């Protein structure tokens, strides 16, 4: 549905003929993000699905083609949807922290073969936003330091 | 000591949020040459009260269930997220209360329920 | 090389910052000795060009290549140092010129040595070590600065050719680096704001050099007409604007305040750029530097991304572009290709192009003629940029690809209307579009195309046309029980497709097959499916649509 | 303890092997100094062949290490896996460990242990698939120990590609009369 969303939106925006005819319907992206704002309060059962979802988005539509319209925009926006989600949640749902964090790191460390640019970008945003929330989840960092020896160079500095 | 201590905030979730946000965004401005207070003041960008009146300011500071202070070391700390109630409680009293009621549902370490006094959504994390 | 670069940056920082004692002078006098001796050094101190010919066979050739690049980098770093010492001493500029002459000699040696083998090594196009901070300074000093305390001494550097093309090459290497990575090489190529600042300043410099001094000032030589500095600065401009849209989209206003919303700024910039393109074209040059024209239309395409399709300046752009399409002949395929690309890109965000596609197809039909060699049609009045060598190989492909885009959009519409069952105006706009595409194909099928990509693409697009008609009549089979009857406009559409299109389709199949694998079977499959489903529709619609078919 | 850890800054790139040898000679001699030796030896420059010998040399003495250190040793063992040796070393480890002897004192160190494993298998996939085979393939002996359940649970808890595989294994185990109440 989310891919379809973005295909639709790309086709619309490139094209005024469709913009004249179709009334601007909200896109699924937007709906999900709005879910997340309403999510804030008391919605543990939705958020725990959210996280899984977003990581499915990232896993699936992280880049591969360097190791165009069609492969970039509804993939780039998929991945960065993932990211937007998980950041927005990480602002407000303070109990699914260390599981974003640990899942990020889980995709950081080992792969180094699939391009992983997006994950560190995510991680940067995550951390910058509140690092004080990682002195509550600190151990999860120090065990990736034990793998810092084994990592390609661009990965480590960044 | 001058280094940042582990710190966090009790009270109203709607009141606590701008403190955590402001801390998080400005925490890089923390500086370990000053004092803890002199750092905290420009980091959290607020002042403290110096003995407003610390024995009785103007609040029945008791639990409002057990109507005591000092139940077994514990302090009134868990409060309502409401301007009109703001009623403190104890962890123990409010836990036993919410665990009874039919409305309450338990996630992993959290229980959501209704404040005894005002019947507004109140959270307890064990 | 890199060591000295670091050193001199450190020492410049030490001067500027640390003092506001008896240590930095050591390094100063070391450098000054290196300067004075490297001046009167030449090439047999390092046994270069003469004793070892830098061969990529031997170890010693590798030694000489590595050494030469080290030297070149050293040369550059002392250029930076000698510049950084004083306020524009003549003697130090003579030293810099001498260093540059050494460097450029080495460059023309290495160019010969990459002329023996191929330019497969990216080692002479390896980075310079100059800071982008530096290069901004260098170009400001060369072009804009006219302070007499510096003028007498800089006028020797201004007097260069090779030096000036070197200077812009350096900036271009920084820009290419900034595009390909996130950032550029040298010092403070990792804080983005500093890189942005140097971007803006480079941009101002190259704009000034392009606009103030024109391109028609080439008094160097007829080899330098593809290598003019007035060309290189505009090339840089193009890469800068692309790079800054790509990386620094949320700062274009503060990017433009170097050069009020985006509309008026961009409009004023476009007017100057497009006047530049006009005077280049309106010069009516028979030699015709197509490189500069291609780059001018490229930059205009790049800039036109920040005009809103609702702005009057957007419409000014579109009218101007269509005017260029209506006037200037300019016999070079890539000019026409880039310009038509621009025209369509601007046009479609204003309205559907199927009229223009039809008119362009009319032009195509004019010049080539027909299959039967007995249709005299010429409609050159419509669009001047249509030639024997342009419109036949080239324009057909673009106009058909755009028509394919139109068919994809109307296909999406047809899909949404099938799934839906907001009703009437949707189908009305759809059938309007489809009628104009049908007249478009009426013009295209009549033409005689060359046997290259043109014929198979035309047949494939006509297969897409029949598929769209199939989806349409399928939707009518879907809908005709609920409403009951067919709208008159659909009857007109199917009449025009029966009468106009299909006979000439058959004639074109015969014409392509007579002249001597899958698309033509696919086409006859599509046409038979169309006829079958039209039989179904004409029975289940209570309207006789086979009297219009033959 | 101090001088040993300082060893690699001191020595040049030549006289390493004999030190490795001599240190391995100390390692069979004294168990107290497993950890720091292994630390040093991961840091010095050795032949791959010597490493493998030291791997087997530590693993026979795996019961003997006082509890505290046991974690860090396995860290070593499980960085020091190739794709191909996986199953022998894993099978040996799975055999040799106990969880029975060890037991705040016992439990904390065990918890750390399982962390180390958790880490290992999180951050390197092949350990997981091999490890389950080393329980599945040891269907024979009824005598299976506390460990094997705990580890199956853990791997179910982590990476989820394996869940179906674990499930099938656990069924085959139950019907077969291996896995039972006690
Ligand atoms: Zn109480
Ligand atoms: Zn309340």
């Amino acid at each position: 549905s989310v891919v379809k969303s973005f295909k639709d939106l790309q086709l619309l925006q490139g094209s005024k003929f469709l913009q004249n005819l179709v009334p601007h319907r909200s896109y699924v992206s937007t709906m999900i993000l709005e879910v997340v704002k309403n999510s804030v309060h008391s919605w543990d059962h939705v958020t725990q699905g959210l996280v899984e979802l977003g990581f499915i988005l990232m896993d699936s539509y992280g880049p591969k083609k360097v190791l165009p319209s069609l492969s970039r925009m509804p993939n780039q926006h998929a991945c960065k949807l993932g990211a937007n989600i998980l950041l927005e949640t990480f602002k407000i749902h303070e109990m699914i922290r260390q599981e974003i964090l640990e899942q990020v790191l889980n995709r950081v460390v080992t792969r180094a073969s699939s391009p992983i640019s997006h994950f560190l970008d995510l991680l940067s945003n995550i951390v910058m936003y509140a690092p004080l929330v990682l002195q509550s989840c600190s151990s999860k960092v120090t065990e990736a330091f034990d793998y810092l020896s084994f990592l390609p160079l661009q990965t480590v500095q960044r | 000591p001058t280094m940042l201590p582990e710190c966090f905030f009790l009270g109203a979730d709607h009141v606590v949020k701008p403190l955590g946000i402001k801390l998080s965004r400005n925490i890089h401005l923390w500086d370990p040459e000053n004092s803890v207070l002199q750092n905290l003041k420009d980091v959290l960008e607020i002042d403290f009260p110096a003995r407003a009146i610390l024995e009785k300011s103007d609040f029945t500071m008791d639990c409002g269930i057990c109507y005591a202070y000092q139940l077994d070391g514990t302090i009134p700390d868990q409060v309502c997220d409401n301007s009109q109630c703001g009623q403190p409680f104890h962890q123990i009293c409010l836990y036993e209360w919410l665990r009874g009621l039919l409305t309450s549902r338990q996630s992993f370490n959290i229980i959501f329920g209704e404040c005894p006094y005002c019947s507004k959504p109140i959270t307890l994390k064990m | 090389d890199y060591l000295l670069c670091c050193i001199q940056h450190c020492l410049a920082w030490y001067k500027n910052t640390v003092i506001p004692e008896a240590f930095y002078e050591d390094l100063d006098d070391i450098l000054e000795s290196i300067t004075n001796r490297m001046i009167k050094s030449e090439l047999e101190d390092f046994e270069l060009d003469k004793s070892a010919d830098f061969s990529q066979s031997t170890s010693i050739g590798i030694k000489n290549n590595i050494s030469a690049f080290l030297v070149m980098g050293v040369c550059e770093v002392l250029i930076e140092y000698n510049f950084s010492i004083s306020s524009f001493s003549k003697n130090r500029f003579e030293d810099i010129l001498s260093l540059f002459m050494c460097y450029k000699k080495l460059s023309d040696i290495l160019n010969e040595k990459a002329g023996k083998a191929k330019t497969k090594m990216a080692n002479k196009t390896s980075d310079s070590l100059l800071s982008m901070k530096f290069v901004s300074s260098l170009l400001t000093a060369l072009f804009r600065d006219s302070i007499q305390s510096h003028q007498e001494s800089l006028s020797v550097l201004r007097s260069s050719n090779e030096f000036m093309r070197y200077a812009v090459n350096v900036a271009l290497q920084k820009v290419q680096q900034l595009k390909e990575t996130g950032h550029v090489s040298g010092p403070d190529g990792q804080n983005p704001e500093k890189i942005f600042q140097n971007l803006c300043d480079l941009t101002r410099v190259l704009l000034w050099r392009y606009t103030s001094i024109p391109t028609s000032v080439e008094e160097s030589g007829k080899k330098e007409k593809g290598k003019s500095i007035s060309l290189l600065c505009l090339e840089g401009l193009q890469k800068i604007f692309s790079a800054v849209q790509q990386f620094y989209q949320p700062k274009i206003q503060q990017f433009l305040r170097a050069l009020v919303s985006v509309t008026q700024r961009t409009a004023f910039q476009i007017r100057q750029f497009q006047r530049s393109l006009l005077n280049l074209l309106s010069s009516q040059e028979e030699d015709f530097n197509s490189k500069e024209a291609l780059l001018l239309v490229t930059v205009l395409t790049s800039l036109s991304k920040l005009l809103e399709p609702s702005s009057p300046q957007f419409v000014q752009m579109l009218s101007w572009t269509s005017k260029i399409c209506k006037e200037n002949s300019r016999e070079d395929a890539l000019f026409c290709k880039s310009l038509m690309n621009l025209l369509f890109s601007l046009h479609v965000s204003y309205k559907s192009p199927v009229i223009l596609l039809r008119d362009l197809s009319q032009d195509i039909h004019g010049h080539l003629g027909d299959i039967d060699q007995d249709v005299e049609v010429e409609k050159t009045n419509h669009f001047a940029i249509v030639n024997l060598r342009t419109a036949a190989p080239t324009v057909c492909l673009l106009v058909l690809s755009q028509a394919e885009k139109v068919l994809e959009e109307v296909d999406w519409l047809i899909t949404k209307l099938k799934g839906q069952v907001p009703n009437q105006p949707v189908e009305k706009a759809i059938i309007m579009q489809l009628g104009t595409l049908l007249t478009f194909f009426h013009e295209l099928v009549q033409t005689a195309l060359p046997s290259g990509s043109c014929v198979d693409t035309l047949l494939k697009d006509l297969c897409k046309m029949y598929t769209t008609l199939t989806a349409l009549v399928r939707y009518y089979l879907q809908v005709c029980q609920s409403s009951g009857g067919i709208p008159k406009n659909m009857e007109k559409l199917v009449k025009l497709s029966g009468s106009h299109l299909t006979p000439l389709c058959y004639s074109f199949i015969s014409y392509v097959q007579n002249k001597s694998t899958k698309p033509i079977p696919n086409l006859i499959f599509a046409i038979e499916q169309y006829e079958k489903f039209l039989i179904h529709l004409s029975k289940k619609s209570k309207v006789s649509l086979m009297q219009h078919m033959k | 303890h101090d001088i040993i850890t300082s060893l690699p800054e001191i020595l040049g790139d030549s006289q390493h092997a004999d030190v490795g040898k001599e240190l391995s000679d100390l390692l069979i001699e004294n168990t107290s100094l497993t950890v720091p030796i292994l630390d040093v030896l991961s840091s010095l420059r050795l032949d791959p062949n010597f490493l493998l010998k030291v791997r087997q040399l530590v693993m026979d003495k795996l019961s003997s290490i006082r509890l505290e250190d046991l974690p860090v040793i396995i860290k070593f063992i499980l960085h020091s896996v190739t794709a191909m040796d996986t199953l022998e070393v894993i099978s040996e480890l799975r055999e040799k460990l106990d969880l029975q002897h060890c037991v705040s004192s016992g439990q904390s160190c065990i918890i750390l242990l399982f962390d180390v494993i958790k880490s290992a298998i999180r951050y390197e996939k092949t350990i997981s698939e091999a490890w389950i085979k080393a329980i599945e393939n040891t269907a024979s002996v009824s005598e299976h120990k506390v460990f094997d359940l705990v580890m199956l649970f853990i791997i179910y808890s982590t990476n989820t590609q394996t869940k179906k595989y674990i499930d099938r294994v656990l069924r085959n185990k139950i019907r077969s009369g291996c896995i039972q109440e006690q």
